[PDB]
RNA sequence: GGAGGAAGUA
RNA sequence: AAUGCGCAGAUACCGGGAGGAACGCCGAUGGCGAAGGCAGCCACCUGGUCCACCCGUGACGCUGAGGCGCGAAAGCGUGGGGAGCAAACCGGAUUAGAUACCCGGGUAGUCCACGCCCUAAACGAUGCGCGCUAGGUCUCUGGGUCUCCUGGGGGCCGAAGCUAACGCG
C-alpha cells in the first residue's frame, strides 16, 4: 500500500510514498471554520524549547471534533476522505443532517455516504461514537477521553487502535498501542474503529529533505559535539561516551523511568 | 480459614512426588503436605511410600481443627495415585467423592522433547 | 452458483438442433461460461491454487474442440468465436 | 455388555437435539464411543460425530464429565 | 435463496419482558435480510452440562428459514453482540437420514 | 507365522 | 543429584481476568487430491472424480521436448503476533575430557498477511494411456427387488508368467 519508484535517481530508490487508492479524489478543504491559522518551532521567549524543529512547509490546521458528545441523537453522513498535513491519520468531511459540517479522524474500513452517528444508543459499526459503559467488550476503539468530556486525548495516530477489557464499576479498563492496562470512566467517549492509513510507518522518506520538509531539522549528535554543550564531547577522534551514555542537559537516556512516582494518575495504572 | 469439620482433599502426583492438599467445600485451604513434608528428598519424592506418607500428614492438621468426612479430588497420573487415596480411604475421614480431574488436553500444547 | 436456467438459456441459444444437450458448439459454449465464471473466482481467491489447475484443464479441454471444428468445418468456428469472442 | 444403535428407534442421527438419543454415544467421560461400540457403520459414524460435535456446542453435550470411581 | 436452519440460545434469569423484547430483536432482523420464516421450535429452557457464561440454564430457540446466500453469514453479526445472546449456530436445511429403519 | 502402528564403556 | 526456584510467602487450591497457538474420543489398517500435502464446528465461493438414465456430438483420442503453474520442512525480505516447544548462546551433572545424549534458562523460528529460494528417502526409490492373463479375502463409495449382480478405490495370500534373487501378481 505504498508507492515505490524506479532508480532514475538515488534517493529515489527506496524512498516510498503514501496511498491515495481511498482519498475522495479531492484537494480543497472546505473553508468554513475549519481551517485556521500557524505558528513556528520554539515558545514566547524566543528560547529554543524544543530543539531540531522548523522549516518545512506552509500548513493550514483543520479543526477536528474530538468532542463528539455535543451531537448526540444527531445523526450525520460521511462525505470525503481528506488529507491533514497535520496528523499521521487523515480525516473525514462528514455532514450532519442539521446541515452541518465537521471532520472527525478517518478510521479503517470507513466508507462514504455511511451513517455515522454520536450517542449512547448507536451502533457498533465503524465510525459511531459514544460511552465505553455502552461499548462492549474486545471491541477496536479509538480517540479516548482520559477524562470525561474534555475531549479525546487517546489512540488517534495513524493505524492506531485500543481494545475494551472488561467494566469495572463506573470504569473502564482500557489497552493502549503502548501497552498500558488503565482505568478509565466510563462516560469517557470514544469512536468506534482503528485509525486509517495502518501503512504510514511502512513508507520510506528515502533523502533529506523529506526530513526537513516536515519541520524536523536535522539531528546532530553529541560524540560530536564539545563538553561546553555536550556531554559527550568527544575530544580526540571518535573516542567513547566516556561513561554514561546522557542527555544535552545531563540526565541519562538509557533507562531512566523519568515518570514521576508520587503521581495521582499510577493508581490507575498498570504499567 | 474457619473451624469446620467437612472439607475437601487433594493430590497432585508428578512423576517425582506426590503434593497433595486439602480444603473446605467452598476452597479456602488449611493444610497441605508432600513427600518432602514427610521428610524425603530427591528421588524418594517419587516413591509411593513417601507418598501414602505425605497424606498422613494431611490427615492430621485437619483433624486439628475438627474435621470429620472430606471428599478426594485426584489430579494426575504418577504412582502416588492409590498410595494416598488408600491412605485417604483409610485414615479417619471417611471419603464421599474418588473425582479424577487429570488434566487432558485435546492436543493443544506441544511439549518438551519427553 | 449455477442454476439450470444458467444452462438452457445458453444450451438452447446453441442448441444447432434441438435436443442437442452437448455438441462441440455447445461444449465450448457450456465450459466457456465456467471458464468465464470460474476466473472471475481466482480473482478474489487468488490463492486457491488448487481450484487454479482444473481451468488449466477446462481450458486446455475447450483448446481441443476448437482444434476439432477449426479442422472439420472451418465455417463454424470463427462464425463460433466472434459470439462469445474468444481467443486472443 | 453389549451395546446400543438397535437399542433406539427411528432416531434421527441428523438431529443435534435429541440429547436423550445421545448421551449414551458418551461414555461415563463424554468421550464418543467408538463403532466398536455403538454397531454403526462407516457412514453411520460420521454422520453422527458432525452432530454431536454440533450439539456439543449448543450448550446440550459435555467434553469431559469427571472420572468417578475408577 | 436457500433453506438453512438457525439456532438460538439466550440467558434465562430474565423476565419475559427481556425474555420477549430480545424476540422481535431476532424477528424485524430476518426481514432486514430476507428470511421466508417457515416455523420455530421454542422448546424453551434447558440445564446445561457445562456452564455458559458461567450459567448452567439457557432459553432456547429455533428458526428454520429460507434465506438467500448472498446475505448469510453478515447476520450473525448482528446476531453476536447482543450480549444477552451468547450462543448462536445457523446450519443449512440437513435434510433428514435413516437410522435403525 | 506374516503387516501395521526398556542399554554405563573403550 | 545438582544448576534453578523458594521465609521477599512459592509448589498444590478456589474465585476472576488476559493471550496465544492447536483440535482428545470419533480416528482406522479409512477417505480426498497430480504431487506437496489435508483432521474441531458453521457458512460463502470453488475444483476434481464416481454411479444410473440407451439423450447428444461423432475419433474430437494418448503421450508430450521447450514453456507456464503448484510444490512439505528449513531459510529470507517487510509488517505484525508470541501461551507452549525450541536451533544457536550460558550454566548443572556423567566423563579420561563432553564443543553431545540427561536437566535449569533461553533468542531466532514454528503462528498471520504479502512477495521470494523450488530443494528432498518428493518413496510405491515403480512416468502416463489402453487391451488381454485364475482365483480367494476384509473394507471405503454408488447403483440395481439384494448372504445376488455390477462400477469406481485401499489393504492381505496366492494361477501362469517374470527376476540374480528378495519379490511382483
Ligand atoms: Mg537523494
Ligand atoms: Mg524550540
Ligand atoms: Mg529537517
Ligand atoms: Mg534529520
Ligand atoms: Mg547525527
Ligand atoms: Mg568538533
Ligand atoms: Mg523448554
Ligand atoms: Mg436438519
Ligand atoms: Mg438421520
Ligand atoms: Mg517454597
Ligand atoms: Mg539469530
Ligand atoms: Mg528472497
Ligand atoms: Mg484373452
Amino acid at each position: 500500500a505504498v508507492k515505490k519508484f524506479k532508480p532514475y535517481t538515488p534517493s529515489r530508490r527506496f524512498m516510498t510514498v503514501a496511498d491515495f487508492s481511498e482519498i475522495t479524489k479531492t484537494e480543497p478543504e472546505k473553508s468554513l471554520v475549519k481551517p485556521l491559522k500557524k505558528t513556528g518551532g520554539r515558545n514566547n521567549q524566543g528560547r529554543i524549547t524544543v530543539r531540531f524543529r522548523g522549516g518545512g512547509h506552509k500548513r493550514l490546521y483543520r479543526i477536528i471534533d474530538f468532542k463528539r458528545w455535543d451531537k448526540v441523537g444527531i445523526p450525520a453522513k460521511v462525505a470525503a476522505i481528506e488529507y491533514d498535513p497535520n496528523r499521521s491519520a487523515r480525516i473525514a468531511l462528514l455532514h450532519y443532517v442539521d446541515g452541518e459540517k465537521r471532520y472527525i479522524i478517518a478510521p479503517d474500513g470507513l466508507q462514504v455516504g455511511q451513517q455515522v452517528v454520536a450517542g449512547p444508543d448507536a451502533p457498533i459499526q465503524v465510525g459511531n461514537a459514544l460511552p465505553l459503559r455502552f461499548i462492549p467488550v474486545g471491541t477496536v476503539v479509538h480517540a479516548v477521553e482520559l477524562e470525561p468530556k474534555k475531549g479525546a486525548k487517546l489512540a488517534r495516530a495513524a493505524g492506531t487502535s485500543a481494545q475494551i477489557q472488561g467494566r469495572e464499576g463506573d470504569y473502564v479498563i482500557l489497552r493502549l498501542p503502548s501497552g498500558e492496562l488503565r482505568k478509565v470512566h466510563g462516560e469517557c467517549y470514544a469512536t468506534v474503529g482503528a485509525v486509517g492509513n495502518a501503512d504510514h510507518k511502512n513508507i520510506v522518506l528515502g533523502k533529506a529533505g523529506r526530513s526537513r520538509w516536515l519541520g524536523r531539522r536535522p539531528h546532530v549528535r553529541g560524540a560530536a559535539m564539545n563538553p561546553v554543550d555536550h556531554p559527550h564531547g568527544g575530544g580526540e577522534g571518535r573516542a567513547p561516551r566516556g561513561r554514561p551514555p546522557a542527555s544535552p542537559w545531563g540526565w541519562q537516556t538509557k533507562g531512566l523511568k523519568t515518570r514521576k512516582r508520587r503521581k495521582p494518575s499510577s493508581r490507575f495504572i498498570i504499567a | 480459614k474457619r473451624q469446620v469439620a467437612s472439607g475437601r482433599a487433594y493430590i497432585h502426583a508428578s512423576y517425582n512426588n506426590t503434593i497433595v492438599t486439602i480444603t473446605d467445600p467452598d476452597g479456602n485451604p488449611i493444610t497441605w503436605s508432600s513427600g518432602g513434608v514427610i521428610g524425603y528428598k530427591g528421588s524418594r519424592k517419587g516413591t509411593p511410600y513417601a507418598a501414602q506418607l505425605a497424606a498422613l500428614d494431611a490427615a492430621k492438621k485437619a483433624m486439628a481443627y475438627g474435621m470429620q468426612s472430606v471428599d478426594v479430588i485426584v489430579r494426575g497420573t504418577g504412582a502416588g495415585r492409590e498410595q494416598a487415596i488408600r491412605a485417604l480411604q483409610a485414615s479417619g475421614l471417611q471419603v464421599k467423592s474418588i473425582v479424577d480431574d487429570t488434566p487432558v488436553p485435546h492436543n493443544g500444547c506441544r511439549p518438551k522433547k519427553k | 452458483p449455477i442454476t439450470k436456467e444458467e444452462k438452457q438459456k445458453v444450451i438452447q441459444e446453441f442448441a444447432r438442433f434441438p435436443g442437442d444437450t452437448g455438441s462441440t458448439e455447445v461444449q465450448v459454449a457450456l465450459l466457456t461460461l465456467r471458464i468465464n465464471r470460474l476466473s472471475e473466482h481466482l480473482k478474489v481467491h487468488k490463492k486457491d491454487h488448487h481450484s487454479h489447475r482444473g481451468l488449466l484443464m477446462m481450458v486446455g479441454q475447450r483448446r481441443r474442440l476448437l482444434r476439432y471444428l477449426q479442422r472439420e468445418d472451418p465455417e463454424r468456428y470463427r462464425a463460433l468465436i466472434e459470439k462469445l469472442g474468444i481467443r486472443g | 455388555k453389549a451395546k446400543v444403535k438397535a437399542t433406539l428407534g427411528e432416531f434421527d442421527l441428523r438431529d443435534y437435539r435429541n440429547v436423550e438419543v445421545l448421551k449414551r454415544f458418551l461414555s461415563e467421560t463424554g468421550k464418543i464411543l467408538p463403532r466398536r461400540r455403538t454397531g454403526l457403520s462407516a457412514k453411520e459414524q460420521r454422520i453422527l460425530a458432525k452432530t454431536i460435535k454440533r450439539a456439543r456446542i449448543l450448550g446440550l453435550l459435555p467434553f469431559t464429565e469427571k472420572l468417578v470411581r475408577k | 435463496m436457500r433453506r438453512y436452519e438457525v439456532n438460538i440460545v439466550l440467558n434465562p434469569n430474565l423476565d419475559q419482558s427481556q425474555l420477549a423484547l430480545e424476540k422481535e430483536i431476532i424477528q424485524r432482523a430476518l426481514e432486514n435480510y430476507g428470511a421466508r420464516v417457515e416455523k420455530v421450535e421454542e422448546l424453551g429452557l434447558r440445564r446445561l452440562a457445562y456452564p455458559i457464561a458461567k450459567d448452567p440454564q439457557g432459553y432456547f430457540l429455533w428458526y428454520q428459514v429460507e434465506m438467500p446466500e448472498d446475505r448469510v453469514n453478515d447476520l450473525a453479526r448482528e446476531l453476536r453482540i447482543r450480549d444477552n445472546v451468547r450462543r448462536v449456530m445457523v446450519v443449512k436445511s440437513q435434510e433428514p437420514f435413516l437410522a435403525n429403519a
